[PDB]
RNA sequence: GUGAAACUAAGUGGAGGUCCGAACCGACUGAUGUUGAAGAAUCAGCGGAUGAGUUGUGGUUAGGGGUGAAAUGCCACUCG
RNA sequence: GACCAGGCCCGGGCGACUGUUUACCAAAAACACAGGUCUCCGCAAAGUCGUAAGACCAUGUAUGGGGGCUGACGCCUGCCCAGUGCCGGAAGGUCAAGGAAGUUGGUGACCUGACAGGGGAGCCGGCGACCGAAGCCCCGGUGAACGGCGGCCGUAACUAUAACGGUCCUAAGGUAGCGAAAUUCCUUGUCGGGUAAGUUCCGACCCGCACGAAAGGCGUAACGAUCUGGGCACUGUC
RNA sequence: UUACUGUUCCCUGGGAUUGGCUU
RNA sequence: CAGGUAGACAGUUUCUAUGGGGCGUAGGCCUCCCAAAAGGUAACGGAGGCGUGCAAAGGUUUCCUCGGGCCGGACGGAGAUUGGCCCUCGAGUGCAAAGGCAGAAGGGAGCUUGACUGCAAGACCCACCCGUCGAGCAGGGACGAAAGUCGGCCUUAGUGAUCCGACGGUGCCGAGUGGAAGGGCCGUCGCUCAACGGAUAAAAGUUACUCUAGGGAUAACAGGCUGAUCUUCCCCAAGAGUUCACAUCGACGGGAAGGUUUGGCACCUCGAUGUCGGCUCUUCGCCACCUGGGGCUGUAGUAUGUUCCAAGGGUUGGGCUG
RNA sequence: UAUCCCGCCUGGGGAGUACGUUCGCAAGAAUGAAACUCAAAGGAAUUGACGGGGGCCCGCACAAGCGGUGGAGCAUGUGGUUU
RNA sequence: AACCCGUCCUCAGUUCGGAUUGCAGGCUGCAACUCGCCUGCAUGAAGCCGGAAUCGCUAGUAAUCGCCGGUCAGCCAUACGG
C-alpha cells in the first residue's frame, strides 16, 4: 500500500474496468514487498487484427524502481489484454522475490 | 433483569437477525435467477464481454439486445468486424446454446424443456430451497444461544428467555413462509 | 517332510466359566388370582444345569455398625 | 401316527463373552469380568479395625500386597501445567507456644509541702529489641491427575464456496476417527433404498443447538429369556 | 461443598522421659 | 503445650413479600400524583431522588438585581467583553421534586464563629419506641452608632435502638482499713447490623431414596365467572370483476352472538373430583361433507360456484406416529 | 570373438494405479490391466546463452574528492485532464 | 565579466532574494488582446543549502566569469553549437 501507479495509453484508450484489473494483479505481487517500492510504471499497447496487419497482439510493459537502487524490466506479449497483464505480474513476483533472497542471504 | 434491560438486549439481538434475514432472502432470490430456466434473456448476454480494438467491452455497449420471442434472442451489432468477436465469446463462455448467423445479425434459440432436463433441473430448484431453510435455521440457532449466554451470565431470568425465544420463532417462521412462496411461484414456472 | 527343525496326514486321548435336556437352583413373557387356596402363589412356556455351581449341619461379622460381582440393596414379613 | 420332542432367515444399536443385581412392580445398555495403566509400600511395610495392648494384610516379601480409573481382542489414545491438585526444592518475606536485653506501673522504711507530692529495699504486675519450626507466599516438574481444548472480517475470472491471508482474546484453542447418533432444539432435516402408501428402520450428506480420544475413540467374529426394523412359514390376533 | 463453627488421622517446634566426650 | 492441616466425622444455618411457587424484582428515608378541596389513606400503581456538601454556601451589618429580546461597536461569528433601549420576576437559590422568596431567602462587600454553655412555659405528631417547632430566663460573647439579631445552613431525605468496647475528663464507689485493680458518671467515637425496629461475635446448597403435621386460605385436571384470544355472522363499500360496488371476492374500519381453542380470576373439591390417546357402547346440537327440495349466477348443456329450508339417515379400509 | 542355460524390454502418460488373489499382527510387499489421451517422451555429443559456479581483466563502475538534482520560485518539454 | 583599489551595508527574509501586479512609454512589423522582446517607476511571494533517493567530473578537468554565432522583420534562446 501507499504506492503510486502510472498507466499509459500507447496505442489505445485506457478503460476503467481495465484499470481495475491492473491494480488487482500488481497489487498482489507488490503487496508482499510493499515496503521496498514507491511507484509502479505500466505501458499497455495493442497491435494487429483490425488495427494493423498480422495477428492481434497486446503488449504490457512494466518497469519498477524500488527504494534501494533496484531496477526491473518486464515485457511480454499475448493475444489478449488481460492475459498479457497476468504473465507480466508473474515475472515481477519472480524477480521481486529474487531480490529479497539476495538481501536476506546473510 | 429490569424491563429496560430486556428491551435493550431484545433490541440488540433482534436487529442482528432482521438485518441478517434480509441478506439471506436477497441472496436466495439471486440463486433462483442463476438457474436460467429459459424464460427470457435480457440478462444472460450481459456478463459476456468481447474484444474491440484491444479493449474488453461488454456486449451491451457494442450491440443491442432485443427479444422478439421468449425462446430466442436477436443481436444487432453496429460493426460487422465486431460480429465475429461476439460469436467467439458466446461459444467460449460455454452457456449451452448454438448461435447462428444470417450475414448481418446473430440469432439464439433457447431449446425446449425435456423430461430428463426438468427432473434434473427440478432437483436443483429444491436443493436451493434446502440451502435457504438451513440459512434461516442457523439464524434461529444463533439467536437462541445469545439468549442462553445472557442467562448464564445472570443478566436475564428463565422467565424472560422462554418469552423471547417463543416470540423469536414467530419472527423466523414468517420469513420461512417467504421461502415456500418463492418456491411455489417457481414450481409453476417449470410447466 | 528336513542335514536337523519348522510344517503336515491319520489314530489314540476326552479338554471345556462347551451344547441339548430332568432333578436341583433361578424367575424372562403372558394369563389367572387381586375382601386370592397363597400377605408374591397356581397354570403354560422360559434361563443356568462340571461350575464364579447347589445344599445340609455346626459357627463368625451388630447399628456414628456390619455386609454388599454396588441396588441404597440385605441385616427375623420392619432399613436413606 | 399318542404323550414327549428346536421355528428359521437378512440388517442395525449397546455391551465383548459364562455369570451377578433392586427378597414383594425395574434381569438391563447397569454391576462384575480376563486384560491394560497410574500411584503408594523394603517388612517393625503401606493400608485397615481398635482408648490401648494387638489383630488382619502374612506365617506372605516388589514377577508380592493395597488403592484409583478403564474394561476381551484389533487399530490408536492428540493439544494446554495459567488456575485447581500432587511431587520436589530451598534464597528471602510472613509467623505460635516459649525464652528475655530491657522498659514501665502499683504498694511504701522514709523525706517534703501545706490533706497532698516524691520515694529505697522487697513483693506483685503490664509491655517486649532480638532468637523462634513446619505450613503459606515464592521457584520448577507432573494430564491413563481434577479439568479445558475460541471468535470476528476479506479473498478463486458466472454465481456459490474459501486452498490462502488479516485482526482480537486465551494456558491452549478439538488432532485421528465418527456424526440428525442411546447425543440434533429447529425436525417427520435432506437425498437415496425399502412399502400400493413409512414421524420408525438401513445407507449417505454435515447446519456437530450441545461427538471426541482410558468419566476412553472407531471397528469387531462369537454370545444375549437385551433394544430395534423387514421377510418366509404359521395361525381365530383380526 | 472453596457454607459457619469445631473434632480426629497426620506433619512441625518447646518441655519431660534424657546422658557422656569432642568440633 | 502450641502452630499448621482432609465434609474423614459431628452439630447447625441457608429471610420474607409475591394475583400458586420458582427464576426475576423489591426491602429504609425524602418529593409530586393516584388521595375523592382538613388530616390520614392501599396495590409487583405512575414519575424521580438520598446514604451528602460548605471553614463559607454559617452569623451579623450594609449595598445592589437577575433573565430574555432588539440596536451599536475591532479581531468577535448565533453566542465571550462593552453601551443603550424595551418586556418585568419569564432567572437563580450546591443536588430530585413540590412549596416559598424581587430593593428579596437570590447576587457582592466588611468584620466575625451563636456550627455556644445551663435550661425551658406551652404546642404539633402519634400503637409503642422515635421525631418537630418554641416564646422566655441566667451566663459569657460576635456584628451593629443604636434599636435589635444569632442556640448552624430558605424548608422538607444526607440516616441505625440496645448490649459490649474505646479515647478524654471527673469534688463518686473502692468486698477488714489505707491505696490500687476495676467500675460508675459526664463528653464523644466505633456496624452497606442496606433483609435498614437490627433473631448469633460467627453459616451455603441438594433430595425423583424420602418422611410427618396441615391447607381447596394455595397451583396442575375438570366445572363455573370473564370472553382478551378463538370460532361463526352482520354493518359501511374504496376497488377487483371486458364496462357494472353487492354473480363471486371485498381493503380500510365498525357492531354482535356462541362458549369447542390458548389464557385471566382462583368460587366448589387436598380425612383424594384418577390422566393423554385408543377399544366397546351410546345420545343430543347445527354454524350442512353427502343424500331431499329451492333462489341467484359472469347458470347454454354436463359439472360447478354462493346461499335458504332441512339434523331423518349416512359419514370406509389402510401406511407413519404413544 | 564364440557356445550353453535363466530372467527381462517392445512409444509416452494413465500406472506399478484399479479389481481379484497369496503372504504379513499391522504398515505394506509380490502378481498386474483397461477405458480415455498425446505425436511425442528419451539417449549421447556440439554450439551459444545463463549461473546468488570458478579464475583473470577493464570503464568516473564503486570508493575518495568537488559541485548539483530531488525542496523554493521561474524557463521549457511529455503525460493526463480539458477543448 | 570575474578580478585589484576605495566608501557603505554587519547576519537581517536584510542594501540577500526579484516572483506577481498596476501605471506610463519604446522598437519590430499590414498586424503585438488571446500570444513578441525591451525601458522608466511603484509593488517586493516562496526561499535560511533542502527527505527516501539520485547525476556529472581523473587537469587547464570540475567549479566559476562573461563574449560570439546560426536559424531570425521581430522574438518567448535561462536553449543549441562554439
Ligand atoms: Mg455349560
Ligand atoms: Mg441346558
Ligand atoms: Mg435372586
Ligand atoms: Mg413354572
Ligand atoms: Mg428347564
Ligand atoms: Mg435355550
Ligand atoms: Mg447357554
Ligand atoms: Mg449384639
Ligand atoms: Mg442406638
Ligand atoms: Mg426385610
Ligand atoms: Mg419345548
Ligand atoms: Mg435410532
Ligand atoms: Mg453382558
Ligand atoms: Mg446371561
Ligand atoms: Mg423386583
Ligand atoms: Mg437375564
Ligand atoms: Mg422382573
Ligand atoms: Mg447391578
Ligand atoms: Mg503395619
Ligand atoms: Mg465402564
Ligand atoms: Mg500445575
Ligand atoms: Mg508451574
Ligand atoms: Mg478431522
Ligand atoms: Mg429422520
Ligand atoms: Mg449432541
Ligand atoms: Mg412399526
Ligand atoms: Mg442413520
Ligand atoms: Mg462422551
Ligand atoms: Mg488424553
Ligand atoms: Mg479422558
Ligand atoms: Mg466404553
Ligand atoms: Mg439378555
Ligand atoms: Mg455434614
Ligand atoms: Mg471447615
Ligand atoms: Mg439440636
Ligand atoms: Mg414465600
Ligand atoms: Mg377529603
Ligand atoms: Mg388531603
Ligand atoms: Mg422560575
Ligand atoms: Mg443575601
Ligand atoms: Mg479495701
Ligand atoms: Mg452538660
Ligand atoms: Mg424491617
Ligand atoms: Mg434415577
Ligand atoms: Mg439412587
Ligand atoms: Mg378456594
Ligand atoms: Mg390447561
Ligand atoms: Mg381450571
Ligand atoms: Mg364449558
Ligand atoms: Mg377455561
Ligand atoms: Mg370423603
Ligand atoms: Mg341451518
Ligand atoms: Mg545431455
Ligand atoms: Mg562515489
Ligand atoms: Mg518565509
Ligand atoms: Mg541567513
Ligand atoms: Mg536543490
Ligand atoms: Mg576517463
Amino acid at each position: 500500500s501507499s504506492v503510486k501507479l502510472i498507466l499509459q495509453g500507447r496505442n489505445l484508450e485506457v478503460s476503467d474496468n481495465v484499470r481495475s484489473h491492473v491494480e488487482d494483479k500488481v497489487g498482489k505481487s507488490v503487496a508482499k514487498h510493499s515496503h521496498l517500492v514507491r511507484e509502479v510504471d505500466v505501458r499497455l499497447s495493442a497491435r494487429g487484427g483490425d488495427l494493423s496487419k498480422g495477428p492481434k497482439l497486446r503488449r504490457c510493459e512494466v518497469t519498477l524502481f524500488t527504494k534501494r537502487h533496484g531496477v526491473i524490466r518486464a515485457e511480454e506479449d499475448a493475444e489478449s489484454l488481460y492475459s498479457s497483464i497476468d504473465l507480466v505480474s508473474s515475472i515481477i513476483q519472480r524477480k521481486l522475490r529474487k531480490i529479497k533472497d539476495k538481501v536476506s542471504d546473510h | 433483569a429490569t424491563m429496560e434491560e430486556v428491551e435493550a438486549e431484545k433490541s440488540l439481538i433482534e436487529t442482528n437477525t432482521k438485518q441478517r434475514m434480509e441478506k439471506t432472502i436477497e441472496t436466495i432470490r439471486s440463486n433462483f435467477n442463476s438457474v436460467r430456466t429459459n424464460r427470457a434473456s435480457p440478462t444472460m448476454l450481459d456478463r459476456i464481454e468481447v474484444e474491440y480494438y484491444g479493449t474488453p467491452v461488454s456486449l451491451k455497449s457494442i450491440a443491442q439486445i432485443s427479444t422478439p420471442d421468449a425462446s430466442s434472442l436477436l443481436i444487432s451489432p453496429y460493426d460487422k468486424s465486431s460480429l465475429k468477436a461476439i460469436e467467439k465469446a458466446i461459444v467460449t463462455s460455454q452457456l449451452g446454446v448454438s448461435p447462428n448467423n444470417d450475414g448481418e445479425v446473430i440469432r439464439l434459440s433457447l431449446p425446449p424443456l425435456t423430461s430428463d432436463r426438468r427432473k434434473e433441473l427440478a432437483k436443483v430448484v429444491s436443493k436451493l430451497a434446502e440451502e435457504g431453510k438451513v440459512a434461516v435455521r442457523n439464524i434461529r440457532r444463533d439467536a437462541l444461544k445469545s439468549y442462553e449466554k445472557l442467562e448464564k451470565e445472570k443478566k436475564l431470568s428463565e422467565d424472560n428467555v422462554k418469552d423471547l425465544s417463543a416470540d423469536l420463532q414467530k419472527l423466523t417462521d414468517e420469513y420461512m413462509k417467504k421461502v415456500e412462496s418463492i418456491y411455489k411461484q417457481k414450481e409453476q414456472e417449470l410447466m
